[PDB]
């Protein structure tokens, strides 16, 4: 996503459906960043055990 | 058993001569250099 | 499947895939060692080219299991085991040196284990070898940091007493022995099925019952050194000594410069916890209970952060000067009057000092009068002002530099036979015998390391050789009664004694900061940056001097193109030499007020013990000190008098000093307990800032 | 604003 | 001056907001 | 660069003994990635001059203190 | 004079200790003899590389005692 | 090699004056190579590295 | 440098050059 | 610049957070 922000344009060559720049790499990652933050900021409220130390 | 591993590193080496009555204050200490006259 | 950008850059490139109890113990067969012993053998079998016993092989190859099997039926009294573990090596080792020669944690925990039992009658880790190393100097020279920590825990365990009964001193003794039993935690005996972990009897006789492993749980951090310093102070010890002793262990370990520079800043932190002179001399006092002087220790391990403190510099100043005589120099009235009394009292010295030498050693009450002094330092009794002992050994030093320069200025080969035995040349030879006798009795009285560390003790001997071997080669080689030979060396050694004479005169600025820290600077980049650069120049200069000969053995484009290689290489070397003195300048100009105050406190203590006599009178008093016993002190008044007067206090002044140090040290140990509490909070802020932004 | 006064919390409570 | 008392004493201020 | 260089000396200083130096610098069978050989191949100076990496070479290279029988 | 003093004061032991480590590892991979006896007629770098069994079980415990305290240290610094 | 060509055709300034020049460079590079004994010794080791940099 | 660098150095260069001059004087006679 | 308005105000902000507490 740091590269899909660095593109942010290039409506590629035609009226094709806007193809943001990396619409088949972000969708190949299995990560939703509203479900990742909630099980991290709350597990870090128990002192530890969120991921590692 | 006597020099307990820093006794022969840190304790005072020589054998002192214990004076009977030696005051180590600021006054009444220099009675052997100045007079009592 | 192809390796990634990270894979084929970092990954591993190549595609991998007798008897006689000598090789019986080296390999590790336990059953084979017992069967050959039962037939009959020698358990101290000595191989020739390296004297390695059979016991000592088992310590070498980490098979400690032999050394436990030896304990079953093959040792009798506990004295016999020490004859078998401390046998010898050919380089001088014993069993705990060869097991720390290379890192052998599983064996050096065993020899430590037998020592805490008391199975040895000897201090087996305090012995030395023929090289001079230790059991811990070997583990630190190689760098085996795993067995240094096992040696350091033992040396921190022998510090704390066995006799004391205190919960804070019995908690951090079971805390140390558990740190070795957890460090072994495996490696059971030769005989399987036995309740013997590695440390049972040492955890048993300790009186302590307690009621995801990190890295600070199995190591000696700052948290366990503070737990020893406070707990050696509970058992009753000099807290300025246990800090000075624990720092002398960790400096020997060579791999803990996180704990040396923490302990160094714990002895400067303790020193300025005091307020006045009465509180400094309290905590530095060797009273009768713990007779341990840490002033006398710190000028034996050269403790520059201690010896250059602004409080320790004033407990020496009140003894050697205490009159401001060293500051009758920065004024207009002090120099012309104090210097005028200097040349008077020196003339009063030289015409009275041999008279009071012979009167001191013979039966007279003037030896009582010469002892009438030295408890107050002033001008009522000037002979026991240690500054006025320093001024007369320098005024006798300046005379020897003038009187030997006067010899070469009035000199010619036209003199008769009465010139070898002269009223001048013979007096300057008994001086050089008085120098060499002084350097002998400064070698055995102080020690080998406390003598060859100043840098001028070479130049005292050298000009006392090149004038003794000039006066001898004046009566052996020059025309008095002998034959003729090549006599240039006789006149060559005189300037070899005259160069070192005026170089010796620079010692009169051993005081005087801003003239002082240049002479150390001059003698730092001469002992380490002159003999070092002139070796690397020498092996390069042999290349050009031989490379010159190969050219002219069989044209201008051959030699001028050879010469420009030599002018460049001489500039490219002088570029490196100037940047090697401007480097050493920067290393010693930053410590110019620590390297000076330390070098000042090593002569405010060297001249405070010694007598008021003998730059020439070590042949005039030593000949009457032996006679005074024959018909009574030679050099024994330095050691009987304990360097100060606020030492061992009898009566109810000890009743105030021990009261006073419990308000200095106990007002220090609750300051390290506060500074370390912030470090427990320093590495916790992402768990404290997350709470205050949740309570909010 | 209290020309030589400044708020102080406390350095104590170690071990 | 209060910056040289919040630099070296910041862990002692985030401790009295917990209690 | 000057933060990653000051992170690879900060990890090396975290190791307190010799076994914890050759525990992170050793290729196992799972991840056969040696970092010692990569330091010789990229001429890493701030790693290879550290005192815990200068020790692990001296134990393979000397192992008998033959260079220690000189300061006598 | 002041461009070598920039380097002599800062990085001179570091330039020395690195060259010493490239010399002690050029001989842990080297073959047989020098120029004498050279014309007269995939080994690992370290012996602790690749622990196999129980030595591997202790090292993989040991590196999670050092790294997990280093990543915990940089998170606070 | 060039010393056995010294029994051939006599030039003696074109052929013999380069023979001794190579032997000086044979020896000058050889004692500079003698500095390499101090590679391990501290306090001479930094002198060789600063002479290299 | 005439205040701070002369009176602390020219006393110390003088004790060196007098030693080298005397050491030269016994080598020219 | 808003932090510089708060930089020279800390002995009036630290006195409030040690009064609200
Ligand atoms: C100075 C004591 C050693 C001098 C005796 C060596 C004479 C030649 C011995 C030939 C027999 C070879 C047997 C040993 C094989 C070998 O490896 O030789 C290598 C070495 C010799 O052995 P080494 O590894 O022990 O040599 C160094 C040296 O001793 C340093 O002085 C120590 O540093 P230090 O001054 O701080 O104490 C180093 O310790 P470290 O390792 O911790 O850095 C040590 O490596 O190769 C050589 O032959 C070089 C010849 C050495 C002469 C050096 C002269 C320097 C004189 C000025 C230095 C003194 C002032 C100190 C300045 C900080
Ligand atoms: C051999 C032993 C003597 C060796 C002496 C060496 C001294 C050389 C260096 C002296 C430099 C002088 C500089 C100066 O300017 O120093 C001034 C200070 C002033 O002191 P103050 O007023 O600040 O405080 C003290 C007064 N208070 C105690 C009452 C408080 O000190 C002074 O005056 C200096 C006066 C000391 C010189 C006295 C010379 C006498 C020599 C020999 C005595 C002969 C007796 C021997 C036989 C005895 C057996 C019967
Ligand atoms: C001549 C003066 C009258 C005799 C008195 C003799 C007293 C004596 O010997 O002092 C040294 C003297 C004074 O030098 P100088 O003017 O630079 O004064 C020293 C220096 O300036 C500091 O003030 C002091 O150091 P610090 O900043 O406080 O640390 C230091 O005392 P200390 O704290 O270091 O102790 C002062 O002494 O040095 C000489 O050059 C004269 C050599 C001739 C020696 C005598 C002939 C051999």
């Amino acid at each position: 996503s740091l590269l899909a922000d660095l593109a942010s344009h290039c409506r590629d060559y035609d009226p094709g459906c806007s193809r943001s720049f990396f619409q088949e790499v972000l969708a190949s990652i299995k990560y939703d960043p509203v479900e990742g933050a909630r099980q991290e900021e709350a597990a870090a409220a128990g002192g530890g055990g969120s991921a590692r130390e | 058993k006597k020099p307990s591993d820093y006794g022969c590193q840190l304790h005072y080496k020589h054998a002192r001569v214990v004076e009977p009555e030696s005051t180590t204050d600021d006054g009444m200490k220099r009675l052997k250099d100045v007079g009592d006259k | 499947k192809k390796p990634s950008d990270y894979g084929c850059q970092l990954h591993y490139k190549h595609a991998r895939v007798k008897g006689t109890l000598i090789t019986a113990a080296e390999l590790g067969l336990v059953d084979k060692y017992r069967d050959l012993k039962r037939a009959g053998q020698d358990i101290l079998t000595c191989d020739w080219p390296y004297h390695y016993s059979s016991i000592l092989y088992a310590c070498y190859g980490n098979q400690y299991k032999i050394l436990q099997m030896v304990e079953r039926e093959f040792v009798g009294s506990t004295q016999e085991l020490t004859a078998m573990h401390t046998t010898r090596c050919w380089v001088g080792k014993n069993s705990a040196m060869v097991a720390a020669y290379q890192g052998h944690l599983e064996t050096m925990l065993y020899i430590i284990d037998l020592d805490m039992q008391g199975k040895f009658t000897e201090d087996l880790f305090k012995q030395r070898d023929v090289m001079g190393k230790n059991a811990m100097m070997w583990a630190a020279s190689q760098g085996h940091t795993d067995t240094i920590e096992v040696l350091l825990v033992r040396s921190l365990y022998r510090l704390l007493p066995e006799d004391c009964a205190d919960p804070l001193v019995l908690k951090t003794r079971w805390k140390l022995v558990s740190l070795l039993a957890d460090l072994a935690s495996h490696c059971r005996d030769y005989d399987p099925g036995c309740s013997r972990s590695f440390f049972q009897e040492v955890l048993a006789s300790i009186k302590y019952d307690p009621v995801a492993v990190k890295l600070k749980d199995v190591h000696i951090t700052v948290r366990t050194l503070q737990g020893v310093i406070v707990s050696a102070y509970r058992a009753g010890m000099n807290c300025m000594g246990v800090i000075m002793y624990c720092q002398s262990l960790l400096q020997q370990a060579r791999y803990f410069d996180d704990l040396v520079a923490q302990l160094t800043a714990w002895e400067v932190k303790l020193l300025d916890t005091c307020r006045n002179k009465q509180e400094v001399q309290a905590i530095l006092a060797p009273t009768e209970d713990d007779p341990s002087e840490p002033v006398g220790y710190a000028l034996a391990t050269f403790d520059k952060a201690f010896l250059s403190h602004k409080f320790v510099q004033q407990i020496f100043t009140e003894k050697w000067d205490t009159m401001g005589v060293t500051d009758y120099t920065k004024s207009l009235f002090g120099v012309v009057w104090g210097g005028c009394s200097l040349v008077v009292a020196f003339a009063a010295w030289a015409t009275i000092c041999p008279l009071v030498v012979v009167a001191r050693s013979f039966l007279s009450p003037v030896q009582d009068f010469m002892m009438r002094g030295k408890v107050i330092v002033d001008s009522r009794f000037p002979w026991h002002v240690p500054l006025y002992r320093w001024l007369l050994t320098q005024c006798a030093l300046i005379t020897f530099t003038v009187l030997l320069s006067y010899l070469v200025f009035s000199f010619d080969p036209s003199d008769p036979v009465p010139a070898s035995v002269a009223p001048l040349n013979t007096f300057l030879a008994v001086w050089c015998a008085a120098i060499l006798v002084d350097e002998v009795q400064e070698y055995v009285e102080e020690g080998r390391a406390e003598y060859m560390s100043s840098g001028w003790n070479v130049m005292d001997v050298t000009m006392a050789l090149s004038y003794i071997l000039h006066y001898i080669l004046r009566i052996i080689a020059v025309r008095v009664t002998d034959n003729l030979n090549i006599l240039l060396v006789v006149n060559d050694l005189l300037a070899a004694a005259a160069l070192m004479a005026w170089f010796r005169m620079v010692s009169v600025f051993e005081l005087s900061s801003a003239i002082g820290p240049l002479i150390q600077m001059m003698k730092q980049m001469l002992i380490k940056d002159v003999t070092r650069f002139a070796l690397l120049v020498l092996v390069i200069l042999l290349g050009f001097s031989v490379g010159m000969e190969a050219l002219f053995q069989e044209r201008v484009t051959g030699v001028i193109f050879y010469l420009i290689f030599a002018i460049v290489t001489a500039i490219l070397l002088l570029n490196l030499f100037i940047a090697m003195l401007a480097d050493t300048y920067t290393r010693v100009s930053t410590q110019a007020m620590v390297e000076f105050r330390y070098r000042k406190a090593k002569l405010m203590a060297s001249y405070s013990r010694r007598d008021f006599v003998c730059p020439p009178f070590n042949l005039l008093h030593l000949v009457c000190a032996a006679v005074g016993n024959g018909l009574p002190v030679s050099m024994r008044k330095n050691e009987t008098v304990p360097l100060f007067s606020w030492y061992f206090p009898q009566g109810e002044e000890m009743r105030q000093v021990v009261v006073l140090q419990r308000r200095v040290v106990d007002d220090f140990l609750n300051s390290n307990r506060v500074a370390l509490f912030r470090e427990k909070l320093n590495a916790e802020l992402p768990n404290l800032v997350h709470e205050m932004l949740k309570q909010k | 604003g209290a020309a030589l006064h400044e708020p102080t919390w406390g350095v104590d409570d170690g071990e």
